[PDB]
RNA sequence: GUAUAGUUGAAGGAUUUGGAAAAUUCCGCUAAAGAGGGUGAAAGCCCCGUAGACGAAAUGCUGACAACACCUAGGAGGAUCCUGAGUACGGCGGAACACGAGAAAUUCCGUCGGAAUCCGCGGGGACCAUCCCGCAAGGCUAAAUACUCCCUAGUGACCGA
RNA sequence: GAAGAGACGGAGCCGCAGCGAAAGCGAGUCUGAAUAGGGCGAAUGAGUAUGUAGUCGUAGACCCGAAACCAUGUGAUCUA
């Protein structure tokens, strides 16, 4: 039979034209009165793989 | 491309020309190669089976206790190390079989046969034909054209005189203009042929 | 070449039988090595585990949505209509019909890389705003129908 | 209570929710009465459905 | 026309080694038959067969086409009448839909409420309006599809105690 | 079509264009007041079909080994 893609991994990740994953950061939908003003900045904008993980992860999203 | 006609025994009428699309291209070997071991490996039946642990007709309980008895420990009576136990891992029906694109057939077929037009082995027969179907006839008749290997006679249609004199010695196969495959060309050494074949090849052929 | 048979050159390998004997180099445990669940039968975690430590995908957020009524086209650039010489009506049909645009997706669009030397006429559902300059700067007809 | 003598309704069963979802298995059963009815004019007693004796 | 008994069906001798030849050496013959099995060892020409050709009293099956059963009419008008009821649908509690109450359409089940009649009724994923497509609550229906206890005839880079 | 090679059959699938959650724009686009800067793209940058081999996933998946669990049945000639 087929495989299954991951279905927690097609609502966070869409995949670029060069290869890459572009990629949603974290620690942005919490309390932010601990954080200053140069982190909130700076967690509005994506980011990409990291070679570690694409190891692992690559043949889960192996579509999409 | 220049063949010789024959009548039965009259000689050398005008050559036949052949289409150099066809006859004339330079073969490919490792795409014959592949054709022959597609082909050949495609006529198996996959019938074989073998039974295992869970079809072999048994039982399944422990014989014995896991503890007292001080010999090792088993499941069942029927285990691959036994004797008349299942088998782990036999082999299963399978199929075998699978094409390959619709271009190197062609090429397939087109190396072959202009192989054989480059060492001379098609002799091309005017035209083939017996009143009844008597086997001495065409022996007499394959003596004239002075032909003695494993030979093919490739026919029209419906020449029901002409086919049905050919249950001959090992020498002889005969396929029609429509079933000529790879194996059946590749095993033998020259090929006879009327012009009308010839033509209805170079139909389907291009 | 008759029945009597070469490959090609590298076109086929042998293969390697694991648990044979301790001078292939695969013999007593098999090309895995000590005790540990990798080498139990059938073992290995799935795909993505790294112990109890949250996966990366339970640690960046979900985001966006899917349009129901997206409308993507069938994108030809430029270049690939400067074969056809003088006077076609570029249209989704003969256009097509000699392996350009098989599966057209919601009407064609035309883009602009990157030289047009022609006159045509084409006849497709969307244009660019530099196509149309393009053709018309080479004497063309355009229409969006 | 085993059957409706004019429409078709019998006893079954079906789940039991309760709150966070644990399920068990029920007896859902029809309500059924025995009346006194004319069959062919000579008076049985059988079982009917209420919803029938609108 | 076919199924269950069948008929007929071409062509070789001698020598050497042999316990015994189909083996070997000379010279022949056949083929619409050179598939297979058997014979004192390995056979186109010894036997059983095969290609071809022919054949059914009795019972069953399948076509065909006769007979006999059945079934099937047009155009216009639109005053009045008919078109499936405790049914549709709603509340409550469960199930079935890929859909776990979810913003939850459509299908059933238990209970309690409960419509309209062509100027009508349902549906187009809560709901309303407009448009579009359809007439539930009465039945029947061949083939393309899945399986093999058993029968006949075959095959295998399936096994050889 | 001989359980076959062997031709028809162009529905479909993959590459040729990307960016954005999206409306959309397009060799360019997103955020932004910005023609600024930045992300991701493009500037010769080749895929596809089949065979074979290495690895992984779904299937018992390299084989042998429990204590236990659930559903039908069989037993009071021993014993209470």
């Amino acid at each position: 039979p087929k495989q299954k893609t991951h279905r927690g991994l097609a609502k966070r990740v869409k995949r670029t034209g060069g290869g890459g994953l572009k990629r949603g950061r974290a620690f942005t939908s919490h309390r932010f009165h601990g954080k200053t003003k140069k982190q909130r900045r700076q967690l509005r904008k994506a980011s990409m793989v990291a070679k570690g993980d694409y190891k692992r992860i690559r043949q889960q999203l192996a579509r999409m | 491309p220049n063949v010789a006609l024959f009548k039965q025994d009259g000689t050398q009428n005008g050559e036949i020309t052949l289409n150099e699309e066809i006859f004339g291209i330079e073969p490919n070997e490792s795409v014959v190669y592949d054709a022959i071991i597609m082909q050949r490996a495609s006529l198996r039946q996959g019938t074989h089976a073998v039974k295992n642990r869970s079809a072999v007709r048994g039982g399944g309980r422990k014989p014995w206790r896991q503890k007292g008895t001080g010999r090792a420990r088993q499941g069942s009576i029927r285990s691959p190390q036994w004797r008349g136990g299942g088998v782990v891992f036999g082999p299963t029906p399978r199929s075998y079989s699978y094409k390959l694109p619709k271009k190197v057939r062609r090429l397939a077929m087109k190396s072959v046969l202009s192989d054989k037009v480059a060492e001379n082995n098609l002799v091309a027969v005017e035209g083939l034909s017996f009143d009844a179907p008597k086997t001495k006839e065409f022996k007499q008749v394959l003596a004239n054209l002075s032909i003695d290997t494993k030979v093919l006679v490739v026919l029209e249609n419906g020449n029901d005189f002409a086919a049905l004199s050919a249950r001959n010695l090992p020498n002889v196969s005969v396929v029609t203009s429509d079933n000529v495959s790879v194996l059946d060309v590749v095993s033998a050494n020259k090929v006879l042929a009327t012009q009308t074949a010839l033509t209805q090849i170079e139909e389907v052929l291009a | 070449m008759k029945l009597h048979l070469k490959p090609a050159e590298g076109s086929r390998q042998v293969r390697n039988r694991v648990g044979r004997g301790t001078s292939s180099g695969n013999g007593k445990t098999a090309g895995r090595g000590q005790k540990g669940q990798k080498a139990r039968s059938g073992g290995g975690v799935r795909l993505g585990f790294e112990g109890g430590q949250t996966p990366l995908f339970r640690r960046l957020p979900k985001r966006g949505f899917t349009n129901i009524n997206r409308k993507d086209y069938a994108v030809v650039n430029l270049d690939t209509l400067n074969r056809f010489e003088d006077g076609t009506e570029v249209t989704p049909v003969v256009l097509k019909e000699a392996g350009i645009v098989k599966n057209e997706k919601a009407g064609i669009k035309v883009l602009a890389d990157g030289e047009l030397t022609k006159k045509l006429t084409v006849k497709a559902a969307k244009f660019s705003k530099s196509a149309q300059e393009a053709i018309e700067a080479a004497g063309g007809s355009i229409e969006v129908i | 209570a085993k059957v409706c003598y004019f429409t078709g309704r019998k006893t079954s069963s079906g789940n039991n929710r309760s709150h966070a979802m644990n399920s068990t298995k029920r007896t859902v059963k029809p309500n059924l009465q025995k009346v006194r009815v004319l069959i062919d004019g000579k008076p049985k007693k059988v079982w009917v459905s209420a919803r029938a004796l609108k």
